[PDB]
């Protein structure tokens, strides 16, 4: 029998999965029309096809969670598998805080952005917040392994830092610190000196700017909370203690969690973009 | 083991 | 190219080369700040571009890191609804008038003054179907000709229903609000009014941050954040 | 004055004379005539090449003698001169006014004319022993926006301006030859007489006037539209010609018989027509209305018989080959479509 | 004194305009007909021909 | 227009034409993006462009030709100062007096015919003393800066180039030269003697 926190968990991956691959499709479909003339498109564009390469692979942690642990896979694929959408969730939120970073240099100096914007500059920081991910994502990769129960059938892959304590504290550090903060942040102080500097002149004030800025910090730092503040307790404190199995009952609602905001990422652009309907009936 | 994602 | 023969890839290539050469052509037209100049050619346009300077006059100069091409088409003396859709992406407009002209009388007839015409062909431009969300600049030139003329000459001539204590800081405020007084959007479109003589030391950096920040509510609406 | 008073009674009553004449030859109508022919099947036309590369505002095309090489006209200073087969850039000129509303194809394949809004029209030759395409000879003299150009022959033009002045230039020379006046409005349109001899033109007055380049000087006047007017061309017989305007509706007239023939207009468009164009046979009619599509007629039955709908902003220009195997269409959002 | 000449340019061109013929308009109708019928044979666009002959015919480029 | 020979450019625009060496050794198109080599001395002679200078060099009689390529165009319009199919030419010497017709003949082994319609057939002459000059293009069109008496007609496998009126500036020696596919291949040497 399946325990409470894991029902309502499967139902949000289901319902999450399913809107969140047809809103990414749709958004990949309509950025990729008019990613050559466009700035803005091909920012976008990077972050639809990073959610949706994320929101593909969810069914196999669909049937990971229904059954128990039910890995048909073999210790090929734990090594590398999961660590796709590790690094895809992750170059999400870093295509998050680049973006969050244009629109400041966007408002703030309207001269330099002009003579010298090009969509090289654009191209090259994609390229860079994409590269940033996998530095994250090497510590995974070296740090898998798999384990079999010769009792009743079980296998189980997992990381096992054996005895280098102190790489998975200080890989603990740098991820959380990095990943959580330094967008979370760059997006406050580049949103409030936004509004600081749009609302102190009569040709550019309007009410739009605030309902986009507050929803998405708003969402992010709400919807992405959790899954952080328990996963690092749950890296930093010992399995040898009961506290330990409850975060590990609790991972599964912290993750599903988290990964709501793949679904309510491109509802935003769907949403607060002009002529969307008009730009999908040209493509 | 620490079963699953981290 | 496997169909293509000996002589067929070599026009593939000029081709392709030739799209190459007008996309790099086509990204140095979109650096320009475009403005569109109008006024009743005896209400002191002339005297504004050579002024604010260091068929159709086109103009050139750079201000602060920042390219201006002006556009004079008080020449053209043709039918402007046949051919002003050609001018619908103008970064903003600029328009001139002499307030000193209220007690002068148009050549064609004596009843008829040349401030009615000024503002007539400002609510005509204005209320364009092509120009919804096009922000205007209004310079009211040669300023001193009309202090030293409201004195000898009142302007209850040109306006028979005002009634205020007759001195130039009335006048001029009265005026500038019934200039005003030609939107009907108020929304989307803004009027900069300014005065300035002959000698001027700030008209530039007027119309500077007239197009700073017409290019920042572009920018902000480009992105959606607006 | 008292003579003023006597000559225009004198011209109301001529006025009234040439209507009384007109009207007595009106017995009969081009629809009871052709009341009796089979109507043409559903005419569907399929974009087989989309000709793209221009970043900004087109105007004006025009197609090939040998019905294969076309040019179009941009508003970012580009002359174009395509390749409607393998869909290939043949030439590209720059202009030194960005402000073009008209260009002509020369009918031996060797110079092309570009001007508007200048009061400059310049002649670029294409068969250059250098290998290049370079302006030839500028025509000046106009006091307003040039609306339309044709080549003549080799070494003769015409050229219509926005002063309500036609011009008949020499590109030896470079001077005026023959002036046509006599138009109230702006002249917005021009079309030539295969046999080179007649040339109408449209102004803004609702009015048409054909005029003769031999004498040079008008013939006659047609009249009946309400606003202004924007395209013009003959039948392929030279005998008639079609005019479209503003207003919404078109117009067929005919140079023997002075009368109207037809009138295509439909209930539920209220806006005017930008370009229209013949077929070989005189059959089908080509109308881009500025309703983010065009529209095909019947010429003979005043019916439509297929929408070129493929557009996603207004229609300026439109043209059809010379051996109509296909047609094609420029649109206002920097885009091309050759339909057949 | 601009008036009376323009006054008398223009009853001159009066003068001249109605100096021609006029037929009928049934005549005008039969040859357009005629032509038509006679060229409708040469006609690309009125009848679909074959795409074995086609010069714009849509290939696979 | 003129071209001296490396070789220079003055009088037109280079970087909008294609080049050729005439036996043919390399080709180069504009801006240098599809480059064409001999097989007979591919690794040992080297082809470099230079634009703003306008010279082309050759790292190592030699001929380099102008040409472009768009619909109604004219290549190897100018010759300058100076598997495979094989054309083969019978004719090595024919005495003649001016004011009568002339035909020589020049044949192929396969269909020059290519799906686009053109016969990429070149009939040029060469003076005595002088550099060769083109005479007849694509085998149906002739060239510009030359006499019209000079035509040309063929079919199938066997092309004739004909002089309907000959005078005493026709010395020469003619050549057919073929541009289907590369590398290109050319005729016997047809020599005229008076």
């Amino acid at each position: 029998t399946l325990r409470v926190p894991d029902i309502l968990a499967l139902v949000i991956f289901a319902v999450v999965f399913l809107v969140g691959v047809l809103g990414n499709a749709l958004v990949v479909w309509v950025t990729a029309f008019e990613a050559k003339r466009t700035i803005n498109a091909i920012w976008f564009l990077n972050l639809a096809v990073a959610d949706f390469l994320s929101c593909l692979a969810l069914p196999i942690l669909f049937t990971s969670i229904v059954q128990h642990h039910h890995w048909p896979f073999g210790g090929a694929a734990c090594s590398i598998l999961p660590s796709l959408i590790l690094l895809n969730m992750y170059a999400s939120i870093l295509l998050l805080a680049t973006i969050s970073a244009d629109r400041f240099l966007l408002v703030f100096k309207p001269i330099w952005c002009q003579n010298f914007r090009g969509a090289g500059l654009a191209w090259i920081a994609c390229a860079v917040a994409w590269g940033l991910a996998l530095l994250l994502t090497i510590p995974s990769f070296l740090y898998r392994v798999v384990r079999e129960e010769y009792f009743p059938p079980k296998v189980l892959c997992g990381v096992d830092y054996s005895h280098d304590k102190r790489r998975e504290r200080a890989v603990a550090i740098v991820r959380l610190v990095l990943g959580f903060l330094w967008p979370l942040l760059t997006l406050t102080i580049c949103y409030t000196f936004i509004l600081l500097r749009t609302w102190s002149r009569r040709a550019t004030r309007s009410t739009k700017t605030l309902k986009v800025v507050v929803a998405v910090v708003a969402s992010f730092f709400i919807f992405w909370l959790p899954y952080q503040v328990t996963g690092i307790m749950m890296s930093f404190l010992e399995p040898s203690s009961p506290t330990f199995l409850l975060l590990k009952k609790l991972d599964s609602l912290c993750v599903s969690f988290a990964y709501i905001n793949c679904c309510i990422n491109p509802i935003i652009y769907v949403v607060a973009g002009q002529g969307f309907q008009g730009r999908l009936r040209k493509s | 083991f620490k079963p699953x994602a981290x | 190219g496997c169909t293509l023969s000996a002589e067929d890839k070599a026009a593939v290539e000029r081709s392709k080369m030739i799209d190459r050469n007008l996309r790099e052509d086509g990204e140095k037209a979109a650096r320009e700040v475009k403005l569109l100049l109008l006024g009743a050619g005896e209400s002191g346009k002339s005297t504004i571009v050579k002024q604010m300077k260091i068929g159709i006059v086109e103009t050139h100069f750079t201000f602060k890191d920042l390219h201006f091409k002006m556009f004079d088409v008080g020449g053209q003396r043709s039918e402007r609804k046949k051919w002003i859709h050609c001018f619908e992406g103008v970064t903003a407009i600029i328009f001139c008038v002499a307030l000193s002209d209220y007690d002068l009388v148009l050549a064609e007839d004596e009843e008829m003054n040349r401030m009615h015409e000024s503002m007539k062909l400002f609510d005509s431009i204005c209320n364009n179907k092509w120009f919804t969300d096009t922000s205007i600049i209004l310079f009211l030139n040669k300023k001193d000709l009309f202090e030293e003329k409201i004195k000898k000459s009142p302007l209850t001539i040109c306006y028979p229903e005002y009634a205020g204590s007759n001195t130039y800081e009335e006048a001029a405020a009265y005026i500038q609000c019934q200039f005003e007084d030609l939107n009907k959007r108020k929304d989307t479109k803004e009027i900069y009014t300014h005065f300035t003589c002959a000698t001027d030391t700030k008209n530039v950096q007027f119309v500077f941050d007239a197009v700073t920040d017409v290019i920042i509510k572009n920018n902000l609406k480009d992105c959606g954040l607006f | 004055g008292s003579e003023l008073d006597q000559l225009r009674q004198e011209a109301e009553q001529l006025k009234n004379q040439i209507r009384d004449a007109r009207k007595a030859c009106a017995d009969a109508t081009l629809s009871q005539i052709t009341n009796n022919i089979d109507p043409v099947g559903r005419i569907q036309m399929r974009t087989r090449r989309t000709l793209r590369g221009h970043l900004a505002k087109i105007y004006a095309m025009h197609w090939g003698t040998d019905s294969r090489l076309l040019v179009s006209a941009s508003q970012d200073g580009k002359l174009i001169i395509w390749d409607s087969y393998t869909t290939n850039k043949v030439h590209a000129i720059p202009l030194r006014s960005s402000w073009v509303m008209t260009c002509a194809y020369a009918p031996s394949g060797n110079y092309v004319a570009c001007g508007g809004l200048d009061n400059i029209c310049s002649i670029y030759n294409l068969k250059t022993r250098e290998g290049n395409v370079r302006v030839s000879r500028e025509l000046a003299g106009h006091t307003g926006y040039l609306s339309c150009c044709r080549f003549l022959d080799d070494n003769q033009i015409v050229t219509s301006s926005g002063d309500t002045t036609c011009a008949l230039w020499d590109i030896e020379t470079g001077q005026q030859t023959t002036t046509f006046t006599g138009h109230t409005g702006d002249v917005m349109s021009l079309s030539l007489a295969p046999d080179t001899r007649l040339f109408v033109s449209g102004a803004c007055d609702a009015s048409a006037k054909l005029w003769d380049v031999r004498e040079g000087m008008c013939r006659q006047t047609f009249t009946g539209h309400e606003s202004d007017i924007n395209a013009i061309c003959f039948f392929p017989n030279g005998n008639a010609f079609a005019t479209g305007s503003d207003d919404a509706t078109c117009r067929l007239f005919d140079l023997r018989a002075d009368q109207e023939l037809m009138t295509y207009s439909h209930d539920n468009i209220i806006c005017g027509i930008t370009s229209v164009s013949f077929s070989k046979s005189g059959r089908l009619l080509l109308a881009g209305y500025d309703d983010f599509n065009c529209n095909v007629w019947d010429a003979l039955k005043a019916d439509r018989a297929g929408v070129l709908a493929g557009h996603d902003n207004r229609v300026s220009c439109l043209g059809v080959t010379d051996d109509g195997m296909a047609v094609a269409t420029g649109s206002w959002d920097s885009f091309l479509k050759i339909w057949n | 004194t601009a008036s009376i000449a323009q006054a008398r340019k223009l009853v001159e061109q009066l003068k001249m305009e109605a100096n021609i013929d006029r037929i009928k308009v049934s005549k005008a109708a039969a040859d357009l007909m005629a032509y038509c019928e006679a060229h409708a044979k040469e006609d690309p666009l009125l009848t679909p021909v074959p795409a074995s002959e086609n010069p714009f015919r849509e290939k696979k480029f | 227009v003129q071209l001296v020979e490396s070789c220079s450019a003055s009088g037109f625009a280079f970087s909008s034409f294609g080049m050729h060496w005439v036996e043919w050794v390399a080709y180069i198109s504009s801006g240098s993006g599809t480059i064409y080599y001999a097989d007979t001395v591919k690794g040992r002679f080297t082809i470099s462009r230079d634009d703003p200078k306008n010279t082309l060099f050759l790292q190592m009689m030699y001929y380099c030709v102008r040409s472009i390529y768009y619909y109604g165009s004219s290549p190897f319009d100018f010759w300058g100062q100076g598997s495979d199919i094989v054309m083969t030419q019978a004719t090595s010497s024919v005495p003649v007096t001016p004011g009568e017709s002339v035909s020589i003949s020049c044949r192929s082994s396969k269909s020059l015919l290519h799906s686009n319609g053109n016969t990429y057939l070149y009939w040029f002459l060469q003076r005595p003393g002088q550099s060769p000059q083109l005479l007849i293009y694509r085998m149906s069109n002739l060239a510009s800066g030359v006499p019209d008496r000079f035509s040309g007609s063929g079919s199938g496998t066997a092309f004739t180039l004909t002089i309907s009126r000959l005078e005493a500036e026709d010395v020469g020696v003619y050549y057919c030269m073929q541009h289907l596919e590369y590398p290109l291949t050319f005729g016997a040497g047809t020599k005229l003697e008076l």
